[PDB]
C-alpha cells in the first residue's frame, strides 16, 4: 500500500 | 484519487567540481523512506537534479507529489527552461545541447509519471525534512562510492  | 506523497530533496558538493551527494525523503501518510548516495566528482546542481530524479523514480505507481526543494537551479529549470527545451529538441537557442541535458531529460521523464505540485522553500531553517536531506547529502559527499559518469568535465 505504501507506493515506494 | 492518487495517493499523495511528500518529497523533500537536496544536493551538496564540496567543490565546483568536487565530491558531492544527494539526499531525499519520501513520505506517505506519515511513513518515511530516505535515499542518498555520494559521487567522487560532480557539481552541486547535478546533485540537486539527482535527488529529485531518484526520489521520483522510486515511486511504484502514479501519485500526487508535493515536491519540496530549496534549489534555485531546479526551480529555474522547471519554471523557465523546460518548456522551451521540449519545443527546441533539448537544444539552446544557439543550437547546442543544454548543460546537464542527461539529467534534465531524466527528470522530465520522471515528472511525466506523476501529478507534481512544487513547493519552493527559501531555506533549510524551519523545514526539518529539508534540513535532514542536507545532512544526508553532506554525509554522502564525505563518503563517495560512485562516479558521476554523465558529468562532462568543464575544467
Amino acid at each position: 500500500d505504501i507506493p515506494f | 484519487m492518487l495517493k499523495q506523497v511528500e518529497i523533500f530533496t537536496d544536493g551538496s558538493c564540496l567543490g565546483n567540481p568536487g565530491p558531492g551527494g544527494y539526499g531525499a525523503i519520501l513520505r506517505y501518510r506519515g511513513r518515511e523512506k530516505t535515499f542518498s548516495a555520494g559521487y567522487t566528482r560532480t557539481t552541486n546542481n547535478r546533485m540537486e537534479l539527482m535527488a529529485a530524479i531518484v526520489a521520483l523514480e522510486a515511486l511504484k505507481e502514479h501519485c500526487e507529489v508535493i515536491l519540496s526543494t530549496d534549489s534555485q537551479y531546479v526551480r529555474q529549470g522547471i519554471t523557465q527552461w523546460i518548456h522551451n527545451w521540449k519545443k527546441r529538441g533539448w537544444k539552446t537557442a544557439d543550437k547546442k545541447p543544454v548543460k546537464n541535458v542527461d539529467l534534465w531529460q531524466r527528470l522530465d521523464a520522471a515528472l511525466g509519471q506523476h501529478q507534481i505540485k512544487w513547493e519552493w522553500v527559501k531555506g533549510h531553517a524551519g523545514h526539518p525534512e529539508n534540513e535532514r536531506c542536507d545532512e544526508l547529502a553532506r554525509a554522502a559527499a564525505m563518503n563517495p562510492t560512485l562516479e558521476d559518469t554523465g558529468y562532462q568535465v568543464e575544467v
